[PDB]
DNA sequence: GCCAAGGGGAAAACACCCAAGACACCAGGCACGAG
DNA sequence: CTCGTGCCTGGTGTCTTGGGTGTTTTCCCCTTGGC
């Protein structure tokens, strides 16, 4: 089928050469100005730091997901539940 | 608007769908904005940690990428 | 310098599975073009009329006594509705729900109406969906005897809610039997194998079950087809032609040894229908609550079973004129998945790939496989997923979720070596969308380069050459010759070795 | 509407908690709230709950922050087919607002809740909730005490039997 | 401890043989080996447990200690 | 063989130790492997420094580096 | 004969598997928002 | 400027608990026996 949808999403994942990043850059730079200014004031953001975070976090959470998948699967569950994310972080240890 | 809600639900949808994993709590959106503030915390706590030895008052990828090293996220892509 | 291996196993494979991209193009656009003839499925439904005529219905004592009643033989529930003796099928009933409320008994009485027919596709399963339906019905009664009464007010209520569950089982029962029985072909026979050393093995339990739990039982093979008997008494045959895998799996590293069935139609156990079948036994002590001798009879009861089994297999394949080669698969080339919800080790056979230690069976004929995509593959990612594209579009896709990445390379090769075509993909986009596309428009869709389109454009395909890139925003780095001047500073201090 | 005032123009006509998030029993309930006991209307089964019969009520803040779950112990349990409950669990977010209206006088409404109520309210389904029962019921609203973990939660990250769960120090 | 302690050397001689050959291990080594090793595995034990917990059984099987292994990043 | 030598009670303390209620049999083959990929690389390590250090039979220093080098760290020590 | 100890039988408390259903998630669609 | 984010709806599908197994353990019945 020749026709729109088909065409581009279709090949839009050879065409997905590129690494866009998954959060919304502006929504998630003043996330990242917001708990910056949470810690403190300042604090000049350049946008390779906020690029850095973004990129970093993204991969990281989608890293997150397939913990959390796994549990989910471990559970014979396919929705994940924050338990899992639990699971995950617990087991990674990776807790505050 | 709120920049928590910044990581809109379809932005964390795009990353759970990535991560594999398939369908969503709603109560994990909540908690992924949790994870990602506690992650993101400790990584500007380092930056800043960083930050102060440089004498600077402006934040730049150097300080995340030695702080990524820091967390076991060695990170490629930034630098000289 | 010059330290590389060998050539990577892709760029020596890649010929094969090039190869194998033209070769299945070509052959994709004959059998789809020569299969786009082919039609669709129909289907039927009934009313559930409870009486014919207002004649028919019943005149029982509980209808004069304003009592709830059941009419059995007409699987109907007859009620005083504001003194009115109204029946319903029980076909019409949902559910029901009991409560005391304080001096009252209370029966709530739910049925099939729009939105209470919950998780059913039938949505709207009425002829009528737009007319105005009775959601439900309460009835209430004292649970104290009244003067004169034959029975406590709530007695009815107790009895009609009781035998209500009891008729309506039943009835759900008798239905899901023909859901269940619909869609078998009736099988000729076994030909019991009389008086001849007919090869059995006897440590055997059956999977799934054939009542609510559990037997053993022993598998013989005979003139045309296996038995499984159970120490209950029960039998049960297998066609050998049915089977459209025999497939076996030792006890080595797995607590039971078991003989996997995948059958080219499904069969009942009675309960169910099945087209996956399992013969197995207990290997050891697998609820151990918190030695040599032990161990030892582990390591000979697996060998005395494994012996045993494989006996039986060759005697079976000796008495099948091999028809039935046992499979077994190749546990070197299994890798860690998860074809529905659980990780288990996937693992090849000669024709399959296959998980049969857990349940439900996992079982892939590859002579099925039309494609396979590598989805999720990406250099962060950790695991990967794999989708099984099948010759008959008409089916589903199967995916094999969180596949680590570690098996990337070793999968390919497997893939390679069974002349499987794959394709990786970062994305992972709808399947059942793509499909329903390529089913209405396969001639556009191969006409697009059909099953191309997966591909990453690697290597310099004239059709689409350039792909859809572009120079992203560089000058493929390159220093400028002021930037080398420094190097003389390498200042030549001969610090001690 | 339309069927409704039809019906109406030939009928002869306490309150409804709607679309309450119970997990124990697990299901969707509307609380038909009587006199002396709670309808607690579901979407298959029911049952009503004497007041008389709740020895307790709690109210456990989630140590997720965003939620809080009541509870009522039950004394008999509510037979659930043949399985029994000692306790009636609700969760409910703390943001999630509901309006109530009692089918009663503004008189009645003052004289059995002291003012502490009206006939007529709005507000965080948990605050409003826990009043209003406090009131059918009597009982006083239990609370964790000072108990705040190292991670702040009122309650303990656990598993007990074949489950976790959330234990509170209370 | 909880292990024999001759099998135990006997194994670390023996893969030890694998890598090199004259390779013996005084006492405090392999001693220290044991104190890691059941340290290891009882961790494992415990975020195997977890996930028994979370996969609501208590019953721990070998894939209770793949996933955590696998979680854990223990692999390649 | 001596994998089969680390006794299924031995592993079975442990696993009570660990607050497991109940196993099964398969543990053993499972937990038998898990140690071995841990010690693999453990000694490995421990071998590494050891070699360096130009000895041939390892003492606690270099077990606590090559268990410390992988996070897995030793305690109650000093010099 | 009065008074007491022991083996055994039927059962209870537990970790686990199989079935049902309801809500809560994504999918579908029209609209507002700010990158 | 218009793609992205969102409020709303229906459906499912998929996570929860109910029904159930049989294993590890106790309290109880049955009967003989000793002072």
């Amino acid at each position: 089928r020749y026709r729109p949808g088909t065409v581009a999403l279709r090949e839009i994942r050879r065409y997905q050469k590129s690494t866009e990043l998954l959060i919304r850059k502006l929504p998630f730079q003043r996330l990242v100005r917001e708990i910056a200014q949470d810690f403190k004031t300042d604090l000049r953001f350049q946008s390779s730091a906020v690029m850095a975070l973004q990129e970093a976090s993204e991969a990281y959470l989608v890293g997150l997901f397939e913990d959390t998948n796994l549990a989910a699967i471990h559970a014979k569950r396919v929705t994940i539940m924050p338990k899992d994310i639990q699971l995950a972080r617990r087991i990674r240890g990776e807790r505050a | 608007r709120d920049n928590i809600q910044g990581i809109t639900k379809p932005a964390i949808r795009r990353l759970a769908r990535r991560g594999g994993v398939k369908r969503i709590s709603g109560l994990i959106y909540e908690e992924t904005r949790g994870v990602l503030k506690v992650f993101l915390e400790n990584v500007i706590r380092d930056a800043v940690t960083y930050t102060e030895h440089a004498k600077r008052k402006t934040v730049t990828a150097m300080d995340v990428v030695y702080a990524l090293k820091r967390q076991g996220r060695t990170l490629y892509g930034f630098g000289g | 310098e010059r330290t590389r291996n060998e050539m990577t196993a892709e760029e020596k494979r890649r010929a094969h599975q090039k190869e194998l991209a033209a070769q299945l193009n070509e052959e994709a656009k004959r059998r789809l073009t020569e299969q786009k003839g082919e039609q669709q499925i129909q289907k039927a439904r009934k009313s559930n009329v409870s009486y014919k005529n207002p004649s028919l219905m019943p005149k029982e004592p509980h209808i004069r006594e304003m009592k709830i009643y059941i009419d059995k033989k007409y699987e109907t529930v007859i009620m005083p509705v504001f003194g009115i003796a109204t029946p319903f099928h029980i076909a019409t009933i949902k559910n029901i729900s009991m409560s005391v409320e304080g001096d009252y008994t209370y029966l709530r009485i739910n049925f099939y109406c729009p939105g209470s027919a919950l998780g059913r596709n039938e949505g709207n399963i009425f002829p009528n969906p737009e007319a105005t339906f009775v959601k439900e019905i309460t009835y209430r009664a004292s649970n104290i005897k009244a003067p004169g009464e034959q029975t406590v007010p709530a007695l009815n209520l107790q009895n009609a809610f009781r035998i209500i569950k009891e008729v309506q089982k039943r009835y759900k029962t008798r239905e899901a039997e023909e859901k269940e029985k619909e869609g078998i072909v009736k099988q000729d026979s076994l030909v019991i194998n009389l008086n001849r050393s007919n090869p059995k093995l006897k440590d055997l339990y059956i999977r799934p079950n054939i009542a609510q739990k559990r037997m053993q039982g022993s598998l013989e093979a005979h003139v045309n087809g296996f038995r499984f008997t159970s120490v209950r008494g029960d039998k049960v045959d297998i066609l050998y032609n049915n089977i459209k895998h025999a497939l076996f799996q030792p006890c080595d590293g797995e607590m039971i040894i078991v003989l996997h069935f995948h059958l080219k139609n499904a069969i009942m156990f009675g309960k169910k229908r099945h087209t996956d079948v399992q013969f197995y036994t207990e290997v050891g002590e697998i609820t151990t609550d918190l030695d040599l001798y032990a161990e030892q009879m582990e390591r000979e009861m697996r060998h005395k079973l494994k012996t045993a089994f494989k006996n039986f297999i060759e005697k079976v394949e000796a008495l099948t004129k091999e028809e039935l080669e046992f499979e077994v698969p190749f546990r070197d080339l299994g890798f860690n998945g998860a074809p529905y919800r659980s990780t288990c080790l996937l693992q090849p056979t000669s024709s399959a790939l296959v998980n049969a230690t857990e349940w439900p069976p996992f079982v892939v004929t590859l002579d099925e496989v039309e494609l396979i995509h590598f989805e999720r593959v990406q250099f962060h990612l950790k695991n990967f997923d794999m989708v099984i594209v099948y010759k008959d579009y008409s089916k589903k896709v199967t995916m094999i979720n969180a596949i680590p990445v570690a098996s990337l390379d070793p999968i390919k090769e497997w893939l390679n070596s069974c002349d499987l075509k794959y394709t990786e993909g970062v994305q992972s986009l709808n399947w059942t969308k793509i499909m329903k596309t390529i089913v209405d428009d396969p001639e556009g869709f191969f006409e697009q380069g059909g099953w191309s389109f997966l591909e990453p454009e690697g290597e310099g395909s004239d059709a689409e050459e350039g792909d859809s890139e572009s120079e992203i925003e560089d000058e493929t780095f390159n220093p400028s010759e002021d930037d080398y001047e420094e190097e003389e500073e390498d200042s030549d201090e001969d610090y001690s070795s | 509407e339309a069927f409704a005032q039809n019906v109406l123009s030939k009928a002869d006509v306490i309150c409804i908690f709607r679309e309450l998030q119970c997990l124990t029993p697990r299901g969707r309930y509307d609380i038909r709230i009587y006199p002396t006991f709670l309808h607690l209307h579901g979407k298959t089964f029911d049952y009503k709950i004497p007041y008389t019969t709740v020895l307790r009520l709690f109210l456990l803040p989630h140590k997720d922050q965003r939620q809080m779950f009541f509870v009522i112990s039950l004394d008999p349990p509510i037979k659930q087919g043949q399985t029994r409950y000692h306790f009636l669990i609700l969760l409910f977010s703390k943001d999630e607002d509901i309006s109530l209206t009692l089918n009663m006088n503004e008189e009645e409404v003052e004289k059995r809740f002291e003012g502490r109520l009206t006939k007529n309210m709005s507000g965080s389904l948990y605050e409003m909730v826990s009043r209003v029962m406090k009131a059918l019921v009597n009982r006083k609203i239990t609370v964790p005490g000072n108990f705040q973990g190292h991670s702040g939660a009122q309650c303990i990250t656990c598993s007990y039997k074949a489950s976790s769960g959330l234990l509170y120090p209370l």
